[PDB]
DNA sequence: GCATCCGTGAGTCCAG
DNA sequence: TATAATGGGAGCTGTCACGGATGC
C-alpha cells in the first residue's frame, strides 16, 4: 500500500459533468437576464445545480474506482475503513465543490479544481473562510462541551 | 510572609487587607476617645465597613482594593474559596500527586494489549522507595540511605540496580492518563515493560480510547501503592479487561487503521 | 456609591 | 417540577457539592444561615473530605466482605465450638 | 549543483524589508538622526509638545536629544542590561511675571534602543514588540440590534484618549448622546455649542420627521452658558456647578488636545467619511471664551441622511481592513511614553506650589522616575512585549511580522467571537489567511502578508499592477482596502504577451467578489500570489495541493524547526529560501566589491575596493533564547574575490545563503510493521550515522552567593562531607572546569550557607559523641546538574563584588553562571514534520539491513505511513517526494514557486530523464532484470498501473514516471508485493524532543499553604490529577486508589511520611488521614466568621485539627 | 487479561467484591510471610530472575491464583475481626 | 516584600506563590530518616547492659529530652560520680567498638 | 470517632471569641532588622504560637520536657510549630460591621 | 462494558455524564451541541 | 404582566 | 509648633447568555 499522485484518479465525466453545467448556468442567467426568476432563485437554482453535480462527481470517482481500479490505495483506505471518507476523496479526485463566505452565504462560483490539479490563489482564499469559521467554531464549542459535562458531573454524580 | 531563594519576601494579600482593617479600626478608636465630631467619626466608621467588605469579598461593593502601583486587586477570602483557581476545584476536588511521571509516547506494535514500554530512568524514580527496600534485601546497599544515596548521582548506578528494579516492578501495573480526560477510558491500567530511551510506549488498540496518536502527543504515568490500589488496578482497570464502551456497548478496543488495511 | 464624593458633599455642607 | 441540569445541581442537598460546583457565596449563606448538615452521601462530598467514595471498592455492599483459608476456618470453627 | 526554477509569472518588484514594519516604525518613532529643529510633530517629539508647557511659573520645552548607547549589545546581553540610550531634553523655566528665564538641559533617563534586526534586548533578554490591531478610530454608523430601520453612530477615539460617543434616535424621537455610560439628549449639548433652532431647521430640515424629534423648546429657551451649567449637572451629578468648573470639565471631555485625541487616522476618517474637514484631532473647539463645534452636526446629518434611506450613505463593516489599524512599536512605545510624561508633569505641578517660588531650576522641577518607571514597565511586564522566539532564523523574523489583537487596549479572549476570528475579503494580500495559532487563539494572532506594508496612518497595503488598456505597466500602486475595493483587479497569473493581457477573459475580483471580465474592463491586476500569503506559508512548494488546515501546521512548524549541524536546503524550494536568510541577519554578506584577506573560525576580514581592510568577528556557539546555538561557519577561502552582497559566512540553519531548516532524506511511504501507526514514523540508524538530525543545544546554569543573617554564603572548593571523586572537576575556586562532561548529580558551583540555629535531637547528641567529629558550621548547598540534564562545560562566568566594573542587586556577594552544551542525536520521542504539516514522533530506529530498499542496495531513510496523507488532503508532499525522487537521480534541486510551479508533465519528464540513469546504468553493467521484479510487475500490471505486454524495463518506467519503484524487504529478501512511492523529502527536527520532556517524582518540593506537591519539571513536581480524572477513577470505582491520589501520594503530610517509610521498610501503606487542604478549607471559612463542624453519627464534634487549635 | 478472570467475575454478584476480597487476602499474605498460603509448592506462583525460577513477590498475583483454587471462603460476618487476626497470629507468627 | 499572587503569565493560571516550596515541614525522605536513626540507636543501645545504656539515655537526652549532669546520673543510680563516668565511658567504648564491628552507624553522618 | 456529617453554621461573635487565642492590636508584620515577628501584630508567636517545634521565642524553653508551658518572660507556649497554621485570631471592632455575604 | 448485568456499586451517574460528555466536541440544517444544552 | 439591571459562568493537561 | 493657605481625579469601552430582582 503506497501513494502517489496518479492514485488520485481524475474520472472521465468530469469534464463532462462540468461542461453541462456551464451549458446549465448560461441557461439560469438567461433565464434571469429575461427577467422571468428573481436574483434568490437564480441563487438557489445555482447552488442547486452545483450541489447535484458534486454528488456526481463523487459517485462518478467511486464508480471508476469500483470498476475499473479495485485495489487503488484511496478506494481500498476507504470502503475498509481504514482511512478517508467519502468527501475527502472527491476532493481529491472530483471537485473541491462550493465555499462558504465569512457571513455563510455560499459562493456561486464553485471550486473546480482538485488537489490533485491544484487550486487557483483565489480559490485557495476562498477555502480559508470556511475552514477559519470552522477552526474557531471547533475552539469555540470544546469550552461548552467541557462545562456541560462538569454541569453534568455534579448533577448526577450521586 | 516567607522568605525566597534570593533572600526576597513574599507575603499574602490577606496581610494587607488585615493591615487596612486593623489601621482603621485603631484610629476609629483614637478618634473616638478624642471626642472628634460626627462628619469625622462617620467617614471612619464608612472606611471601616469598606475595609471589612474588601477583607472578607474584594470587589463585591465598590471599586476593589489594589496594592499600590498596580491594577491588580488584592485576593480576599472570597476570591479563595469561589472559581476555577478556588481552594475547592483546585485543591480540593482535583490535586498534584507523588510517584507521577509524564513522557512522550510512542507507538509499542509488540506489546500485549495488558501491557505498555515505561522507560527505565521513569521507572526508577517513580517506584525508587520500593527499590531502596530491593537494593537493601539483596547486597547491593548496606542500607536504605546508602542505596539513597548510591542512586543520587547517575554514575554511581550500577548493573544490579536495574536488575533489582525488574523485581521490583513483577505483576504491578501502572495507570497511564492522556488528557483530556473526557470518559472513564482516559486512564487504564497497563503492566509495566521497561525500556531503554526516554518514550512511553503504548498499544495500538489503546489509541482509540484515549483518542491518542503520535503526533507528539504525551502521558501521564502513576502509580497505585497499596495492595488494595494495585488490586483495583489489576481487576478493574486493566486495558485488556475493558474491551467494550459503557456509553454504547459496542467494541472500543478494535481492529483499526494498519490492522484494518491488511486484513 | 463613591465615598471620595460622599464625604466632600458632607464636608461641603458646613 | 422540571428544571435544568445547573439548577438541579445547586439544589442538591449537599452543600460541600453545591458549593464546590457553582455560586459559592450564594450556597454558603444560605447553608450557614439554614445550619445545614451534609450527610456525605454522594462522591464529591466524600472526595473533599479524602474519604473513601462510597462506590465501587468502597460500596457498603461489599466493603465488609472477608477471606479466610479454610485451615484457619475450621481451626477457628472449632475454637468457637469449644466454647 | 544545478537549480532548475519553474513558473512563467515575473514579479516586477522584490519582496519589501521584512523586519521594516519594526525598524520604520521605531525609527519613525525615536527620530534620533534627524537634527532637533528639523524634527516633525510626531512620536516622542509629538509626545513632549504634548505634554509641555507646563502652564500651572511656566515650564516649556525646547528640544531634546538621544545620546550613545553606554554599553554595546553583546555586552548587554552578556551583564544582563538594557541595550538603551541617554535621553536628555532642554527645558527653560520662565516666571511669565518676572520675566527671568532658568534654561536647562534635564536627563530623563534611558529609552531602549531596537537592534539591527528589529528586536530589543531588555535584561539581557531579546524580546520583540508584537504589533496590535484594533478599530480605526473615527465616526462609524452601525444597524442597532433592536430597531432594524434604526441605526447607532459611533464616535471613537484613540485608546486611553477620550470617551466613545453614541449617538441613537429613541423611540420616544428625541436623540440621545451616551458618554461615560450617560445618556441626555444631544439638543443640550447643540446648545452648549451655540447652535440655535434656526440653525438647526435649516441644517437638518431637509428630513422632516426627525428634526421634530429633535427640538426641545426649553433647551434653546435657554442661553449656551445655562446649557453648560445644566449639562455639567446631568454629567457630575453631587457636583456644584461652577462654571470655571463646568468649563473645565467640558472641555477636558471634549475639546482638550490633552485629554482627547482622535488619530490621525482617525481624523482622516472621519473627514473621508463625513466630508468635512477637522481643523486639529478634537469633537470641538473652545475659542473666545465659547465652544465651536466640529464633528457633531455633520455626524448628526449623516445619521439622520442614513436612516431615511438618502443614497450616498452606508453603514460601516466594522472588520474592513480600512476601519481596522496595526498599531506597531512607535506608536505603543509612544503611548506609554506620553504616559510617563504626564505622570512627571504633575509632580512639575506639584513642585511649582511647594518650596520657594524664586529659586527654582528645571533641575529642581523635573523628576523623570514615573517617566522611567512606565518605560520600563511596557518593555518589561507587557503582554506585547514578547520573550523573542529565535529558535531558528525564521522564528523571530516571523515574530516580529506578528499581528495581535490581544494586549492592554484590545480584546480579552471572552470578548472575542466569529467576527473578530474570521477572514476578512480585505486580507487579501494584506493578512495571511493561513498562518495563525491553532486552538483558543486562533483568528487573534495573525502575520503579516509578504507584500504588505504599514503606512504612516497605520492601514495594511497591498501592491498592484496598473493596467492601462490592454497593457499591464510596471508601475505599482500601494493600496488599502478602502481604495482597492474602488477598481476591478484581475488575477496575477493572467495569461500575457508582453505586457498586453492574452486571454478574451479574464479573472479578477471587484470588492474582493470574483468576476469574468474583459480585458478593457481590467484597471490593475494583482503582483505575484506571493502577497496573499505569510512568509512561513510561501516556503510552502505544491501549496496549491494541500489543504488549508495542514498548511497552517506546515507553517507554524517551520517556526519550530532546530538548527542541524549538517542542515541543507530542501531540494524542492520555493523561491523565497535565499531572502528570508537575508532579511534576517543569520547569514553575513561583503559589503563592497573585494578580495578576502583572511579566514578563520573566529573572524573574516576583507579587502575591500576603497583599499580599507575590514574584519568580520563571528558568532560561534551562542545560546538564544531557547538554547538553540547561534553559530556562523566561514563559506570563503583566504584569496577570495567577492562582490557587493556576496556570502561570506553561513548563518544557523542555512546552506550557502539558503535557508537550511531540516535535512534532505530518502523516504518511502508504505506502512511497516505497525512503527508507523497513526502518524508514528520509522527511521535508519544511518540517520544516526552519518549525523542527520544531530543538533546543538546549551543551557545556561546560575549561581548566587549572597550576604546572610546567619552568614556569607561562600563559592569555594571546600565542601563538608564530599569525597575527591565528587569534587574531581572542580577548580581551585568551587567551579566546575571548562571541557569536563557533567551528567546529572554532579557539582557545577560549590557553595557553602552557613546552618540556621538549630538544638541538635538527643539522637544526634549521641550519635556526635559515637563518631567524636564536631558539626561544621556550614552546610552543603552547591548547584549541581538537574536530573536528565547535562553535557560538556563551554563557558563559565564569575562576577565577585568588589572587582572593577561590576556592582550585583544589594545582598549579593558573587554570581556564577555555568553554560553546559550538548550535541543532541536524534532518537525516539523526537518529532518530525516536514512542510506540508505531516507530523509525527519517531517510533522505531532500525539497523540498516531491516531497512527496505532498492534493488540496487540503497536503503531508505524514512519510512511515512500512506494512511495519513487520504485524511488529511496534503498531497503537496507527495509531489514533493515524486520530484525529489528526480532530483536525487539528476543530482539537481528545484525552485517551483507557490501557485505557479513545477506541474505533472514536466516533472514526469524530470523523472523519464532520473530513470535513465537509474536503470541504464544497470543494463550497462552488464545485468538483466530480477525476478522478483518480474512478479511485482506481474502485480502492477494486475493493479493496472503498467500496460500488459511492454517490456519489463518499459513497465519499470511506467511505473517511475508514477514516482513508484521495485522495493526490497531488508528482512526477507522477497520484494513488497506492490510498487511503492520512493523519493527525496524535506524533513524538520521540531524543537520537542524527549530529552527535555520527560519526567518523573517520587516525592519532592511541596506547597506552603496547601502542602500539595509543586508543579513543572524545573521545580521537580508531580503531575495533576484533576477533576477529571477523579471522575474516571469514581467511573471505574475504584475507591482506594482515589483515597491514595487524595491522601497519600499528596497534601496528608502524616499519611504521605508514613507510606514513605512503610514502603522502604516493605511494610503495606497505612490507612489514610485527613487532607491538609480540608483543614485549610475549615480554617479559610472560619475566618470567613461560618462555622464548620465535622461530625459523628451521634452528631457530636470531631476534633480534625487533634486539638491543637482548640482551649 | 488476568488469569481465568471471567471466571472469578463468575464466583461474584459483584466485580468490586471481587477486587475487595483479592485485596484483603494479599494483605493477608504480605502480613504472615506467605506461609498462610493455600497453594501446594507447585502452584507456587514463579518468576524468571538472572538466577532462576524464585517465588512471585506480588501478593495480588498469589490472591487471584488462591482464588481460583478455591480453597479460600469468603463472606460478610464470617468470624470476629479480632478472633481472627489474633488466631491467624497464633497459626502463623509474624 | 512581594505578592505571592503576583501573576506568572498572560494567564490567570499561574501564581508566585506556587513556585515556592515549603522549606520548614520535614519531608517523607528526612522523617524516614530520623525514625531509622532512633531505631538503630535503640538496636545498637540493646547490646549494652540496660544500666549503662540508662547512664547513656540519660546523659545525652534521649530520655526526658535534657542532658542529665554526673552527678545526677549518679545520685539516680546511687553510685559516685567517678563511678558514673567510668561506666559512661565504657558504655561509649563498647559502642564504638560495635560501631567499628557493624558499620550500621556510618550512613547517618551524612 | 469517626466523621459522619459536616455542619455549617454562622458564627457568634461569642463563638469567634471563643476560637480566638488572643487579639491583633497592631497592625505590624515582623521586625526589619530582626526579623521575627513583632508583638501584637498579625504574625505574633504569643497568640499563634511558636516558629520553631517546642521552642518559645527568646529561648529559655527548648525541648519538649515543657509542653503547653507558657514562657513567662516572652509569652510564647511551646508546642508544635504546626499550630500555626490552625490557632486563629480576632480583631475586636470599634463599630458593628455587616458581614458583606449577608448584605450584597 | 461487560454486556452482563452490572455490578452493584458501580459509579452509575458518573458513567453516564462522561458517556453523554464525550462526544460534545464531535456534535456540529443541524441544531448540534446548542440544542443539546438547551434541552 | 413586560423591560431592564446586576451578577455569574464560560475545557483539560503540559510548558514557559 | 504661627504670613496664608479651606470640595479628587481617573476613567476605558468589539461577548453573551442565562437566572432572578426590581423598574412601569
Ligand atoms: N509565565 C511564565 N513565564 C515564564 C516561566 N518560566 C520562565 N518564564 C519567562 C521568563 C523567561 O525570560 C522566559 C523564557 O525562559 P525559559 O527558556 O526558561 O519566559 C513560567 O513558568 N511562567
Ligand atoms: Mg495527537
Ligand atoms: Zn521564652
Amino acid at each position: 500500500i503506497t501513494i502517489g499522485i496518479d492514485d488520485a484518479v481524475i474520472p472521465e465525466e468530469k469534464k463532462q459533468y462540468l461542461e453541462e453545467a456551464d451549458r446549465k448556468l448560461l441557461q439560469i442567467e438567461q433565464a434571469y437576464e429575461m427577467g422571468f426568476l428573481t436574483d434568490r432563485e437564480r441563487y438557489d437554482q445555482i447552488l442547486q445545480l452545483w450541489t447535484e453535480t458534486t454528488e456526481k462527481v463523487t459517485q462518478a470517482v467511486f464508480k471508476n474506482f469500483e470498476e475499473n481500479y479495485p485495489f487503488n490505495p484511496l478506494y481500498v483506505m476507504a470502503q475498509s475503513g481504514a482511512r478517508g471518507n467519502p468527501q475527502q476523496i472527491r476532493q481529491l479526485c472530483g471537485l473541491r465543490g462550493l465555499m462558504q463566505k465569512p457571513s455563510g452565504e455560499t459562493f456561486e462560483v464553485p471550486v473546480r479544481s482538485s488537489f490533485r490539479e491544484g487550486l487557483t490563489v483565489l480559490e485557495y482564499f476562498i477555502s480559508s473562510h470556511g475552514a477559519r469559521k470552522g477552526g474557531a467554531d471547533t475552539a469555540l464549542r470544546t469550552a461548552d462541551s467541557g462545562y456541560l459535562t462538569r454541569k453534568l458531573v455534579d448533577v448526577t454524580h450521586e | 510572609m516567607v522568605q525566597v531563594d534570593g533572600g526576597r519576601f513574599a507575603t499574602s494579600d490577606l496581610n494587607d487587607l488585615y493591615r487596612r482593617l486593623i489601621n482603621r479600626n485603631n484610629r476609629l478608636k483614637k478618634l473616638l476617645a478624642q471626642g472628634a465630631p460626627e462628619i469625622i467619626i462617620r467617614n471612619e466608621k464608612r472606611m471601616l465597613q469598606e475595609a471589612v467588605d474588601a477583607l472578607l469579598d474584594n470587589g463585591r461593593r465598590g471599586a476593589p482594593v489594589t496594592n499600590p502601583g498596580s491594577d491588580r486587586p488584592l485576593r480576599s477570602l472570597t476570591d479563595i474559596l469561589s472559581g476555577k483557581q478556588g481552594r475547592f476545584r483546585q485543591n480540593l476536588l482535583g490535586k498534584r500527586v507523588d510517584y507521577s511521571g509524564r513522557s512522550v509516547i510512542v507507538v509499542g506494535p509488540q506489546l500485549k494489549l495488558h501491557q505498555c514500554g515505561l522507560p527505565k530512568r521513569m521507572a526508577l524514580e517513580l517506584f525508587k522507595p520500593f527499590l531502596l527496600k530491593k537494593m537493601e534485601e539483596k547486597g547491593i546497599a548496606p542500607n536504605v540511605k546508602a542505596a539513597r544515596r548510591m542512586l543520587e548521582r547517575q554514575r554511581d548506578i550500577k548493573d544490579e540496580v536495574w536488575d533489582a528494579l525488574e523485581e521490583v516492578i513483577h505483576g504491578k501495573v501502572v495507570l497511564l492518563n492522556r488528557a483530556p480526560t473526557l470518559h472513564r477510558l482516559g486512564i487504564q491500567a497497563f503492566q509495566p515493560v521497561l525500556v531503554e530511551g526516554q518514550s512511553i510506549q503504548l498499544h495500538p488498540l489503546v489509541c482509540e480510547a484515549f483518542n491518542a496518536d503520535f503526533d507528539g502527543d504525551q502521558m501521564a504515568v502513576h502509580v497505585p501503592l497499596s495492595s488494595f490500589a494495585q488490586a483495583e488496578a489489576r481487576i478493574q482497570m486493566l486495558s485488556a479487561h475493558n474491551l467494550l464502551s459503557p456509553a454504547s456497548g459496542e467494541p472500543l478496543a478494535k481492529p483499526s487503521r494498519d490492522i484494518i488495511l491488511g486484513l | 456609591s463613591d465615598p471620595v464624593r460622599q464625604y466632600l458633599h458632607e464636608i461641603g455642607q458646613v | 417540577l422540571l428544571m435544568g441540569v445547573t439548577k438541579s445541581a445547586l439544589s442538591t442537598k449537599s452543600w460541600l457539592s453545591a458549593a464546590s460546583f457553582q455560586n459559592t457565596t450564594h450556597v454558603l449563606t444560605e447553608a450557614a444561615i439554614a445550619g445545614k448538615k451534609d450527610e456525605l452521601i454522594g462522591l464529591k462530598e466524600n472526595v473533599i473530605l479524602g474519604r473513601l467514595i462510597p462506590a465501587g471498592t468502597g460500596s457498603d455492599f461489599v466493603r465488609f466482605t472477608q477471606v479466610v483459608d479454610q485451615k484457619t476456618l475450621k481451626a477457628i470453627e472449632e475454637a468457637r465450638k469449644e466454647a | 549543483m544545478e537549480i532548475k526554477r519553474f513558473g512563467r509569472i515575473r514579479e516586477v518588484i522584490p519582496l519589501p524589508p521584512l523586519t521594516e514594519i519594526q525598524v520604520e516604525s521605531y525609527r519613525r518613532a525615536l527620530q534620533a538622526d534627524v537634527p532637533p529643529e528639523k524634527r516633525e510633530n510626531v512620536g516622542i517629539q509629538a509626545a513632549f509638545r504634548e505634554t509641555f508647557p507646563i502652564e500651572e511659573l511656566v515650564l516649556d520645552f525646547l528640544e531634546y536629544r538621544l545620546g550613545e548607547p553606554p554599553f554595546p549589545q553583546d555586552e548587554c546581553r552578556e551583564k544582563d542590561l538594557t541595550y538603551q540610550a541617554p535621553l536628555y531634553a532642554r527645558l527653560q523655566l520662565i516666571h511669565k511675571d518676572t520675566g527671568l528665564i532658568k534654561e536647562d538641559e534635564v536627563f530623563l533617563g534611558h529609552i531602549p534602543l531596537m537592534t539591527e534586526d528589529g528586536s530589543f534586548i531588555i535584561n539581557g533578554a531579546d524580546r520583540v514588540i508584537v504589533s496590535q490591531i484594533h478599530r480605526s478610530p473615527g465616526v462609524y454608523f452601525t444597524p442597532d440590534p433592536a430597531r432594524p430601520g434604526r441605526y447607532i453612530a459611533s464616535i471613537i477615539p484613540l485608546p486611553k484618549r477620550g470617551p466613545w460617543i453614541d449617538l441613537e434616535v429613541e423611540p420616544n424621537g428625541v436623540v440621545s448622546m451616551k458618554v461615560n455610560k450617560r445618556k441626555f439628549p444631544l439638543v443640550l449639548l447643540l446648545r452648549v455649542l451655540g447652535y440655535d433652532q434656526e440653525t438647526l431647521a435649516r441644517e437638518l430640515g431637509a428630513y422632516g420627521e426627525l428634526v421634530q424629534g429633535l427640538m426641545d423648546e426649553s433647551v434653546f429657551a435657554m442661553r449656551p452658558e445655562e446649557a453648560l451649567i445644566r449639562l455639567f449637572t446631568l454629567l457630575r451629578p453631587g457636583d456644584p456647578p461652577k462654571r470655571d468648573k463646568a468649563v473645565a470639565y467640558v472641555y477636558g471631555l471634549i475639546a482638550d488636545p490633552r485629554r482627547y485625541d482622535l488619530g490621525e487616522a482617525g481624523r482622516y476618517k472621519a473627514e473621508e467619511k463625513l466630508g468635512i474637514r477637522l481643523s486639529g484631532r478634537t469633537l470641538a473647539r473652545f475659542e473666545d471664551g465659547e465652544f465651536k463645534d466640529e464633528v457633531f452636526l455633520p455626524t448628526l446629518r449623516y445619521l439622520f441622511a442614513l436612516t431615511a434611506g438618502v443614497p450616498g450613505h452606508e453603514v460601516d463593516d466594522i472588520d474592513h481592513l480600512g476601519n481596522r489599524r496595526i498599531r506597531t512599536v512607535g506608536e505603543l512605545m509612544t503611548d506609554q511614553f506620553r504616559v510617563g510624561l504626564a505622570r512627571l508633569a504633575r509632580g512639575v505641578r506639584e513642585r511649582m506650589l511647594m518650596g520657594s517660588e524664586d529659586s527654582l531650576t528645571p533641575a529642581k522641577l523635573v523628576n523623570s522616575r514615573p517617566l522611567e518607571a512606565a518605560i520600563r514597565e511596557f518593555f518589561s511586564r507587557s503582554q506585547l512585549s514578547q520573550f523573542k522566539d529565535e529558535t531558528n532564523p525564521l522564528s523571530s523574523l516571523r515574530h516580529k511580522r506578528r499581528i495581535s489583537a490581544l494586549g492592554p487596549g484590545g480584546l480579552t479572549r471572552e470578548r472575542a467571537g466569529f467576527d473578530v476570528r474570521d477572514v476578512h475579503r480585505t486580507h487579501y494580500g494584506r493578512i495571511c489567511p493561513v498562518e495563525t495559532p491553532e486552538g483558543a487563539n486562533i483568528g487573534l494572532i495573525t502575520s503579516l502578508a509578504a507584500y504588505a506594508r504599514v503606512d504612516e496612518l497605520g492601514f495594511i497595503r497591498t501592491p498592484y499592477r496598473r493596467v492601462v488598456g490592454g497593457v499591464v505597466t510596471d508601475e505599482v500602486v500601494y493600496m488599502t482596502a478602502t481604495e482597492e475595493d474602488r477598481y476591478t483587479i484581475a488575477q496575477a497569473n493572467t495569461p500575457l504577451e508582453g505586457n498586453r493581457i492574452a486571454a478574451e477573459r479574464v479573472v479578477a475580483r471587484r470588492k474582493g467578489e470574483p468576476v469574468i471580465v474583459s480585458p478593457e474592463e481590467v484597471e490593475f491586476m494583482d503582483v505575484s500570489p506571493k502577497q496573499v500569503f505569510s512568509v512561513n506559508t510561501n516556503l510552502i512548494p505544491f501549496l496549491e495541493h494541500d489543504d488549508a488546515n495542514r498548511a497552517l501546521m506546515g507553517s507554524n512548524m517551520q517556526t519550530q524547526a532546530v538548527p542541524l549541524i549538517r542542515a541543507q536546503a530542501p531540494v524542492v524550494m520555493t523561491g523565497l529560501e535565499e531572502r528570508v536568510v537575508r532579511d534576517s541577519l543569520a547569514a553575513l554578506y561583503a559589503e563592497e566589491d573585494g578580495e578576502v584577506a583572511k579566514v578563520d573560525g573566529n573572524r573574516i576580514v576583507v579587502r575591500y575596493e576603497d583599499g580599507r581592510l575590514v574584519e568580520y568577528p563571528l558568532r560561534r556557539f551562542y545560546r538564544s533564547n531557547q538554547g538553540t546555538a547561534l553559530d556562523q561557519r566561514p563559506r570563503v577561502v583566504v584569496g577570495q574575490r567577492v562582490r557587493k552582497g556576496d556570502l561570506l559566512a553561513d548563518g544557523p540553519a542555512s546552506e550557502n545563503g539558503f535557508l537550511a531548516l531540516g535535512q534532505n532524506v530518502l523516504v518511502a511511504i508504505m506502512p511497516f510493521d505497525g512503527y508507523n501507526f497513526e502518524d508514528a514514523i520509522v527511521i535508519s540508524e544511518e540517520l544516526l550515522k552519518r549525523d542527520f538530525y544531530t543538533s546543538i543545544h546549551i543551557e545556561r546554569y546560575e549561581i548566587e552567593a549572597r550576604d546572610t543573617k546567619l552568614g556569607p554564603e561562600r563559592i569555594t572548593r571546600d565542601i563538608p562531607h564530599l569525597s575527591e571523586a565528587a569534587l574531581r572537576d572542580l577548580d581551585e575556586e568551587g567551579v566546575v572546569r571548562i571541557g569536563a562532561e557533567v551528567k546529572p548529580g554532579d557539582i557545577l558551583v560549590g557553595r557553602t550557607s552557613f546552618k540556621g540555629e538549630s538544638e541538635p535531637t538527643p539522637e544526634e547528641r549521641l550519635l556526635r559523641s559515637i563518631f567524636g567529629e564536631k558539626a561544621r558550621d556550614v552546610k552543603d548547598t552547591s548547584l549541581r546538574v538537574p536530573p536528565g540534564e547535562g553535557g560538556i562545560v563551554v563557558r563559565t562566568v564569575r562576577l565577585r563584588r568588589g572587582d572593577p566594573g561590576v556592582e550585583l542587586k544589594p545582598g549579593v556577594r558573587e554570581v556564577v553562571r555555568v553554560y553546559v552544551a550538548q550535541k543532541r542525536k536524534l532518537q525516539v520521542g523526537d518529532k518530525l514534520a516536514n512542510r506540508h504539516g505531516n507530523k509525527g514522533v519517531v517510533a522505531k530506529i532500525l539497523p540498516v539491513e531491516d531497512m527496505p530498499h532498492l534493488p540496487d542496495g540503497t536503503p531508505v531513510d524514512v519510512i511515512l505511513n500512506p494512511l495519513g496523507v487520504p485524511s488529511r488532503m496534503n498531497l503537496g508532499q507527495i509531489l514533493e517526494t515524486h520530484l525529489g525522487l528526480a532530483g536525487y537521480f539528476l543530482g539537481q534541486r528545484y525552485i517551483s514557486p507557490i501557485f505557479d510551479g513545477a506541474k505533472e508533465p514536466e516533472i514526469k519528464e524530470l523523472l523519464a530523464q532520473a530513470f535513465e540513469v537509474y536503470f541504464g546504468k544497470r543494463k550497462g553493467e552488464g545485468f538483466g532484470v530480477d525476478k522478483r521484479e518480474v512478479e511485482v510487475l506481474r502485480r502492477a500490471e494486475k493493479l493496472g498501473l503498467v500496460t500488459p505486454g511492454k517490456t519489463p524495463e518499459e513497465q519499470l518506467k511506467e511505473l517511475f514516471l508514477q514516482g513508484k519503484v521495485v522495493l526490497y524487504d531488508g528482512r526477507t529478501g522477497e520484494p513488497i508485493e506492490g510498487p511503492i512511492v520512493v523519493g527525496q523529502m524535506f524533513i524538520m527536527k521540531l524543537y520537542h524532543m524527549v530529552e527535555d520532556k520527560m519526567h518523573a517524582r517520587s516525592t519532592g518540593p511541596y506547597s506552603l499553604i496547601t502542602q500539595q506537591p509543586l508543579g513543572g519539571k524545573a521545580q521537580f513536581g508531580g503531575q495533576r490529577f484533576g477533576e477529571m480524572e477523579v471522575w474516571a477513577l469514581e467511573a471505574y470505582g475504584a475507591a482506594h486508589t482515589l483515597q491514595e491520589m487524595l491522601t497519600l501520594k499528596s497534601d496528608d503530610i502524616e499519611g504521605r511520611n508514613a507510606a514513605y517509610e512503610a514502603i522502604i521498610k516493605g511494610e503495606d501503606v497505612p490507612e489514610p488521614s485527613v487532607p491538609e487542604s480540608f483543614r485549610v478549607l475549615v480554617k479559610e471559612l472560619q475566618a470567613l466568621a461560618l462555622d464548620v463542624q465535622t461530625l459523628d453519627e451521634k452528631d457530636n464534634p470531631v476534633d480534625i485539627f487533634e486539638g491543637l487549635a482548640s482551649k | 487479561a488476568e488469569p481465568g478472570i471471567d471466571k472469578l467475575f463468575g464466583m461474584v454478584d459483584s466485580k468490586y467484591r471481587l477486587t475487595v476480597v483479592v485485596a484483603k487476602r494479599a494483605q493477608q499474605l504480605l502480613r504472615h510471610g506467605f506461609k498462610n498460603t493455600v497453594l501446594e509448592p507447585e502452584e507456587r506462583p514463579k518468576m524468571q530472575t538472572l538466577e532462576g525460577l524464585f517465588d512471585d513477590p506480588n501478593a495480588v498475583t498469589w490472591a487471584m491464583k488462591e482464588l481460583l483454587t478455591g480453597r479460600l471462603v469468603f463472606g460478610e460476618n464470617l468470624v470476629p475481626e479480632d478472633r481472627l487476626q489474633k488466631e491467624m497470629e497464633r497459626l502463623y507468627p509474624v | 516584600p512581594v505578592s505571592l499572587e503576583t501573576p506568572i503569565g498572560d494567564e490567570k493560571d499561574s501564581f508566585y506563590g506556587d513556585f515556592i516550596p515549603d522549606e520548614h515541614l520535614p519531608s517523607p525522605v528526612d522523617a524516614a530518616t530520623q525514625s531509622l536513626l532512633s531505631e538503630e540507636l535503640e538496636k545498637a543501645l540493646s547490646k549494652l547492659s540496660e544500666r549503662e545504656a540508662m547512664v547513656l539515655k540519660l546523659r545525652k537526652g534521649l530520655i526526658d529530652g535534657r542532658e542529665h549532669t554526673l552527678e545526677e546520673v549518679g545520685a539516680f543510680f546511687g553510685v559516685t560520680r567517678e563511678r558514673i563516668r567510668q561506666i559512661e565511658n565504657k558504655a561509649l567504648r563498647k559502642l564504638k567498638y560495635h560501631e567499628s564491628r557493624t558499620r550500621k552507624l556510618r550512613d547517618f553522618l551524612d | 470517632k469517626e466523621v459522619r456529617k459536616v455542619r455549617i453554621a454562622l458564627a457568634s461573635p461569642e463563638k469567634i471569641r471563643s476560637w480566638s487565642y488572643g487579639e491583633v492590636e497592631k497592625p505590624e508584620t515582623i521586625n526589619y532588622r530582626t526579623l521575627k515577628p513583632e508583638r501584637d501584630g498579625l504574625f505574633d508567636e504569643r497568640i499563634f504560637g511558636p516558629i520553631k517545634d517546642y521552642e518559645c521565642a527568646c529561648g529559655k524553653y527548648k525541648r519538649q520536657r515543657f509542653e503547653g508551658k507558657v514562657c513567662e518572660r516572652c509569652g510564647v507556649e511551646v508546642t508544635k510549630s504546626i499550630v500555626r497554621r490552625y490557632r486563629m485570631g480576632h480583631i475586636e471592632l470599634a463599630t458593628p460591621a455587616a458581614h458583606i455575604w449577608f448584605v450584597k | 462494558s461487560m454486556a452482563r448485568p452490572v455490578s452493584i456499586g458501580e459509579a452509575v451517574g458518573i458513567v453516564a455524564a462522561q458517556s453523554i460528555g464525550e462526544p460534545g466536541t464531535q456534535l456540529t440544517i443541524t441544531q448540534g451541541l446548542p440544542r443539546v444544552i438547551e434541552l
